[PDB]
Parts: structure tokens; sequence; C-alpha cells
């Protein structure tokens, strides 16, 4: 799976659990 | 440079942190845009960079 907006007031927030914490639960 | 400013270049009013670019325009271009059709580079009209 492969993943200019910002200065229009739009922003992307991080998830609470990092990919390391999802891997530790798994 | 490296400072937030109110710029005008050739009538292009905008705001931003100016930085020395690594991009390389062909001689007839003066301006540059991102995927969103939004400005992301400009060429200095007096000291061509
Ligand atoms: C506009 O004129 C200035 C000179 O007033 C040009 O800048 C000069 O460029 C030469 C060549 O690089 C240098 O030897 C001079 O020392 C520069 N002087 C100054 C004051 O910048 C500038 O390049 C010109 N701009 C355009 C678009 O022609």
């Amino acid at each position: 799976v492969t993943l200019a907006q910002k200065f229009n007031g739009l922003t992307v927030l991080p998830p609470l659990l990092t990919d390391e914490m999802i891997a530790q639960y798994t | 440079k490296n400072k937030c400013v109110n710029f005008n270049f050739n009538g292009l009013t905008g705001t931003g942190v100016l930085t020395e670019s690594n991009k390389k325009f062909l001689p007839f271009q003066q301006f540059g845009r991102d995927i969103a059709d939004t400005t992301d580079a400009v060429r200095d009209p007096q000291t061509l960079e």
C-alpha cells in the first residue's frame, strides 16, 4: 500500500497508536 | 530568505517562506506549480534564480 493541501487550511492528524504499537498488539 | 513574508513577484501576491531552489526551469518559464495547480516556485526577475 503506497501513501500542496496544507496552505489551504487543511491538515492530517496522526493516529493515537503508532504502527509500532499496532505491531506490539498484533 | 528563510523568513515568512508578504511577497509580490511580477503581480503574484502571496505569503510564504522563500528558499533557494534546487529546481531547474527551462529559460522561458518564470513561475512554478504543484499538483493542486497551486504556486510552489518563482523565478527572481532581477538576479535569475
Ligand atoms: C538587473 O540589473 C542588475 C544590476 O543593477 C543585475 O545584477 C548584476 O548582474 C551582473 C552579472 O551577474 C553582476 O556582475 C552585477 O554585480 C549585478 N549587480 C547587481 C546590483 O545586482 C541584474 O542581473 C539585472 N537583472 C536582470 C533580470 O537583467
